[PDB]
């Protein structure tokens, strides 16, 4: 649910849309995580690792 | 490229705009047809 | 006004929109004179 259950009830969102709201949020217009997901996903998964 | 992306319609604006400009393009040629 | 500004074409996508309607209202004549 993202930022929502802070400031509410929680509101559901996919995780893709999440991170999307968070690139606008850093000033990166969301296609650039659509376009790239894939990596940005592996990214994040080899920096948890 | 993107996953889970769905197949809608993109209304422009700017069509029935230029369309309806069609439409009065078309009736000067078509009265124009008689003088 | 503007220091260090620097000269190149700015497109205009109302442009082609309308010139390709130009192209659509001259083809319109171009054809009305035969009839
Ligand atoms: C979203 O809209 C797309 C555009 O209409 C649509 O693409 C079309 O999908 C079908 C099935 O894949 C294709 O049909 C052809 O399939 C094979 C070739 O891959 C041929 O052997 C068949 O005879 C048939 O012609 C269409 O060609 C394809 N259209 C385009 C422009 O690529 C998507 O399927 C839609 N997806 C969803 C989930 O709604
Ligand atoms: C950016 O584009 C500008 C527009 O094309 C261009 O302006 C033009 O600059 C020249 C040189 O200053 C002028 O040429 C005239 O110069 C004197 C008068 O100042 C006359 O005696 C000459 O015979 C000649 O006609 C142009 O008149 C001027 N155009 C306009 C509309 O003002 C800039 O120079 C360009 N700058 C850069 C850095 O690319
Ligand atoms: C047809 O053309 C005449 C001018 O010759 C104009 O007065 C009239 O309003 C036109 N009528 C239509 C239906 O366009
Ligand atoms: C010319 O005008 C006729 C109607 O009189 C139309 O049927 C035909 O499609 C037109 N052809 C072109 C090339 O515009």
């Amino acid at each position: 649910s993202g930022w929502t259950f802070g400031a509410g009830a929680a509101l559901q969102i996919p995780f893709a849309m999440q991170m999307a709201y968070r690139f606008n949020g850093i000033g990166v217009t969301q296609n650039v995580l659509y376009e790239n997901q894939k990596l940005i996903a592996n990214q994040f998964n080899s920096a948890i690792g | 490229v993107v996953i889970g992306i769905v197949n809608n319609t993109v209304y422009d604006p700017l069509q029935p705009e230029l369309d309806s400009f069609k439409e009065e393009l078309d009736k000067y040629f078509k009265n124009h047809t008689s003088p």
